RNA sequence: GUAGGAUAGUGGCCUACCAUGGUUUCAACGGGUAACGGGGAAUAAGGGUUCGAUUCCGGAGAGGGAGCCUGAGAAACGGCUACCACAUCCAAGGAAGGCAGCAGGCGCGCAAAUUACCCAAUCCUAAUUCAGGGAGGUAGUGACAAUAAAUAACGAUACAGGGCCCAUUCGGGUCUUGUAAUUGGAAUGAGUACAAUGUAAAUACCUUAACGAGGAACAACUGGAGGGCAAGUCUGGUGCCAGCAGCCGCGGUAAUUCCAGCUCCAGUAGCGUAUAUUAAAGUUGUUGCAGUUAAAAAGCUCGUAGUUGAACUUUGGGUCUGGUUGUCCGGUCGGUUUUUCAACCGGAUCUUUCCUUCUGGCUAACCUGUACUCCUUGUGGGUGCAGGCGAACCAGGACUUUUACUUUGAAAAAAUUAGAGUGUUCAAAGCAGGCGAAAGCUCGAAUAUAUUAGCAUGGAAUAAUGGAAUAGGACGUUUGGUUCUAUUUUGUUGGUUUCUAGGACCAUCGUAAUGAUUAAUAGGGACGGUCGGGGGCAUCAGUAUUCAAUUGUCAGAGGUGAAAUUCUUGGAUUUAUUGAAGACUAACUACUGCGAAAGCAUUUGCCAAGGACGUUUUCAUUAAUCAAGAACGAAAGUUAGGGGAUCGAAGAUGAUCAGAUACCGUCGUAGUCUUAACCAUAAACUAUGCCGACUAGGGAUCGGGUGGUGUUUUUCUUAUGACCCACUCGGCACCUUACGAGAAAUCAAAGUCUUUGGGUUCUGGGGGGAGUAUGGUCGCAAGGCUGAAACUUAAAGGAAUUGACGGAA
RNA sequence: AAUCUGGUCAAACUUGGUCAUUUAGAGGAACUAAAAGUCGUAACAAGGUUUCCGUAGGUGAACCUGCGGAAGGAUCAUUA
């Protein structure tokens, strides 16, 4: 089966980056995926991206900037209790300074810093450094 | 990538972009429905009916022209069989396999195939039960399977 | 590759079970569990044991280095089992004598042999209430016979 | 369950009668624990792992098990009664006992203190200021553990190192450092000791007088001195010894490793050894390992649990309005208040938008306008009440899709831990202290953690769940009804029926945009032409061997590994026609095809099934992998049947070699082959689990399917067929760089892994002992599945590199 | 008050039965260690019959030999 569509997409993106492609084609194209992409854009890791309407599920194209290094996805969507966020960041991200840990929460799909600012955490999706 | 075999093909029907009607290809929805009903009465299964519609007449999909599918339409009318079509087919196949086995005691591959078919049927049956079409506490197996079939 | 172990968010019990199962390949863990020290291991899973010197026995060493290693056949008091204890430093065996009480210790290897002395697992420490090293030194003297 | 009985009371607690339940792979039940539970302890990046007899909280027990008195409270044991086990005292008739209180003894053991002093404190009990208290404190022993630190310091003279005024050679040495049993002045408390302090009394501490340091003491040990690993290629004694050595190892007459001196290192009032245990161990892995070959992918597929599982439903814009730090000056007496500005976090709203809705209480407010004006020429400003904005709160309905997740909160005893304050002289600590006139006053005794479960609230992303598809659906000016229920007044009771206001339930009328998301390059199923050494049953060939028949021809033919044995001649062999039997099914035959693997190649037929494909067909989550269990499963073997040609484990037998029941050789029971039962194993090997996705070129090659005024077939156009070429999807298959990998062989997967997480099953944790012992279980057996430890050992392996070698080329 | 009729709780005992853990134990049959024993030369070089694996049968010991399989093979090779 096609489990974690988002994860697959992320993997594809990573592969593309490794190759030195300037853009990616993604099949399934979810809400979560879209959110992630938006977040990335906000941060400054991704160019344009466009949702094709296959009169069906979806189909995204992402413009890679050459800035992404890894665009990871942590596997089961672990339940993060605000203090554990720091730990997670330490585990995943290079440096206290930079990078993000994209985690869904009540407020919306946001990065770790954003969540902290809000004062609202939840379940992790991925990361970007 | 296929349920039972290790053959991972994509022999598949594409479907067109427009959910709306393919303009020129005319007729009427009501007429189509009537035709479907007639087919059902005659004995054609939903898939078969659909195929018929496709082949000679100007229908592409019922989903497009009517809005409704075919099975749903049949149900509305009062024409969908007690056992859903695919399931029925599977049962028939199983029965056939059993018969073959009976005829020829020594046949291992055949037996295996039969077993597989049975398993498939069971799965399907379970699914149906979960849905609520076939009533619960009911196994569609082998001895009574034949009876069910005919 | 998902890599063997179940990565689901509710796959925890299974994981635990697997871990438990694995634990029985780890030797130390197994020993701890089954009480191999408490059921075997001449000592009672203890540091030391007092034992009676049944006889002085020179044991021929393993290989490379060739020599006789002046051991003692000791009978442990608490259990009644019979073991062989190497006796350290020059002489020492004379000091130990015969039919004396002798406080043994493990040789070092958590059981097992100690280098070259084959079938030998214990240092004699004290002979009839002194200390072998001390005796060797002559910092302390023996309490007569 | 019903009823009783009992109990302080609930209750199968017990009794009677009835029912057949109850728990369980989300491990019930059983077994083990060298298991009392928790607070906590050790370790310490994060995650962890181990320990918790033991100062606090609970629980048990008083040699064992039982029973009970008294009592508010005991199934008490410093109460009793019994029995068992142990034991005392005896004039033998009989009595008394219970340290797992304290002290102490034995006993056991590697392993643990005084038969001391007292209620002064701490608290406790009573008839109770007053007594008692082995609870408790006080010492004693005490290197359990922890904290603080003496074991000379400063001189001078006497011999050497370093700066140097200058270096014709010196040297003063004007300036600074180290060495000498010189010597000299100055302390010191470790010891002792009047005193005074302490104290219940004492000790000891802190405080003091007095004596007490000069190598002879008022004396530091332990381990090591090749490496790991800080430090001796010093000297002798030794000479495979004796010994050290965790491991590596040292020892065989030149030991830097043994045994002594000196030196020297390390740690230091401590340091070693032993066993545990934690770290190191990503050598138990969730974070975070391995499985092509190092240990590791079940031979294969099926499959319930479990674990997981495609995308789709409210997005976006405006309009104000609270903050919160940087800014703009300090507007100020190093601190404070706005603006020019900011990002950031909210709140209200409006956007086709409800945030749960009403029956009523309070309608705060003006949406107001009833008299219109206290009044700068005014819409600056409010005495003011009929219609009425309700969010400003309640206090009751109605009924909530339900979770998980996360938020802040309330609760998670103190000690511990983290941690603020503070001069125990310092600290380990401790909860103290601090400041006056020093007549009284005065700060403290914080805060944070603990995330398991429950409670509380906000959030609505993520993940599930739910709803209207016989709409028995939703609403409501429905209009009928049906069943109610039922209080309030008719004086108050018992009615009956109303008006009526609240249930509930079938009608019919209306209202609305009336109600199904996709149809996953997910999956199933139909359809279509196909494909195949896929399976079963049925026949055909070649035959080929063998025996036999008839047929012919007269010395040998078989066999050989170099060589032999071995057989017939009364033509064996050889030549030619047959027959019987059961085998097998070449050539075809390939980096070819099918099958879940095992496996499957002559014929035709039959019998079903199957992938790929094509499909504007159909269902709509049926899906992925799997411990229980299931289906198959090479060969051999097995039982039981048929055959048996050859080869051919057994066995005969002929050579060879020191020998050789071994090859080689000749023969050749069992089988081999088959049919009916089993068995369930393999280098069942791609030594590569499955599903999924993505990353780099190339040609082919099989099976489908498109397009080519292409070519040929030729029966004139043909139309099939068969190619050519291009693309297309599909399984049994090369080259380079690898940036991806990998220990490397190599790998386009064995890649997208310390930049560690797509979804799952299974397996492995040094080698051996051992696939053994044992028990299970499965079998006719042989064996299979399952599966130890003791003990042993420093390597076992892998990959390659150079060699050496090989009756390899 | 002794005394006493029935219950009830029930220690324990007697003789059996049973599970666990211990522990004597003649003999057996193993495995491990050790440096110099005996008969072979199985494997490693095509190790002098290529190795294995499964399986039967045999043997004095390696082992042999059927059958099927594997190459970790002693071959990624024969075109027409
Ligand atoms: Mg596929
Ligand atoms: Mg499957
Ligand atoms: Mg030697
Ligand atoms: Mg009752
Ligand atoms: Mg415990
Ligand atoms: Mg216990
Ligand atoms: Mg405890
Ligand atoms: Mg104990
Ligand atoms: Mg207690
Ligand atoms: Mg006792
Ligand atoms: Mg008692
Ligand atoms: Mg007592
Ligand atoms: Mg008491
Ligand atoms: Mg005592
Ligand atoms: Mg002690
Ligand atoms: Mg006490
Ligand atoms: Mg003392
Ligand atoms: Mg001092
Ligand atoms: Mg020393
Ligand atoms: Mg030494
Ligand atoms: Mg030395
Ligand atoms: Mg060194
Ligand atoms: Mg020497
Ligand atoms: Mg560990
Ligand atoms: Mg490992
Ligand atoms: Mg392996
Ligand atoms: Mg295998
Ligand atoms: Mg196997
Ligand atoms: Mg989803
Ligand atoms: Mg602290
Ligand atoms: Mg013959
Ligand atoms: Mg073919
Ligand atoms: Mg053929
Ligand atoms: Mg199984
Ligand atoms: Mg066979
Ligand atoms: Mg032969
Ligand atoms: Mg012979
Ligand atoms: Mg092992
Ligand atoms: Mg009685
Ligand atoms: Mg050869
Ligand atoms: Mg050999
Ligand atoms: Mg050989
Ligand atoms: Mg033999």
């Amino acid at each position: 089966t096609r489990t974690s569509v988002l994860a697959d997409a992320l993997n594809a993106i990573n592969n593309a980056e490794k190759t030195g492609k300037r853009q990616v084609l993604i099949r399934p194209s979810s809400k979560v995926i879209i959110k992630f992409l938006q977040v990335m854009q906000k941060h400054g890791y991704i160019g344009e991206f466009e949702y094709i309407d296959d009169h069906r599920s979806g189909k995204i194209v992402v413009q890679l900037n050459g800035r992404l290094n890894k665009c990871g996805v942590i596997s089961p969507r672990f339940n993060v209790k605000i203090a554990d966020v720091e730990k997670w960041t330490a585990n995943l991200l290079p440096a206290r300074q930079f990078g993000y840990v994209i985690l869904t929460t009540s407020a919306g799909i946001m990065d770790h810093e954003e969540a902290h600012r809000k004062h609202v955490s939840g379940k992790i999706l991925g990361f970007v450094y | 990538g296929r349920m039972h075999s290790k053959g991972k093909g994509m022999s598949s029907s594409a479907i067109p972009y427009s959910r709306n009607a393919p303009a020129w290809f005319k007729g009427s929805s009501d007429g189509v429905v009537e035709q479907i009903i007639k087919y059902a009465r005659k004995g054609l299964t939903p898939s078969q009916i659909g195929v018929l519609l496709r082949d000679a007449h100007g229908v592409t999909q019922a989903k497009v022209i009517t809005g409704n599918k075919i099975l749903r339409i049949l149900k509305s009318n009062g024409l969908a069989p007690e056992i859903p079509e695919d399931l029925y087919f599977l049962i028939k196949k199983a029965v056939s396999v059993r018969k073959h086995l009976e005829r020829n005691r020594k046949d291992k591959d055949a037996k295996f195939r039969l077993i597989l078919i049975e398993s498939r049927i069971h799965r399907l049956a379970r699914y149906y039960r979960t849905v609520s079409v076939l009533p619960p506490n009911w196994k569609y197996e082998s001895a009574t399977a034949s009876a069910l079939v005919n | 590759m998902g890599k063997g172990k179940p990565r689901g968010l509710n796959s925890a019990r299974k994981l635990r079970v697997h871990r438990r199962n694995n634990r029985w390949a780890e030797t130390t863990y197994k020993k701890r569990l089954l009480g191999t020290a408490f059921k075997s291991s001449p000592f009672g899973g203890s540091s030391h044991a007092k034992g009676i010197v049944l006889e002085k026995i020179g044991i021929e060493s393993k290989q490379p280095n060739s020599a006789i290693r002046k051991c003692v056949r000791v009978q442990l008091i608490k259990n009644g089992k019979k073991v062989t204890a190497f006796v350290p430093n020059d002489g020492c065996l004379n000091f130990v004598d015969e039919n004396d009480e002798v406080l043994l210790a493990g040789f070092g290897r958590k059981g097992k042999a100690k280098g070259d002395i084959p079938g030998v697992r214990f240092k004699v420490v004290k002979v009839s209430g002194v200390s072998l090293l001390a005796l060797w030194k002559e910092k302390k003297e023996k309490p007569r016979s």
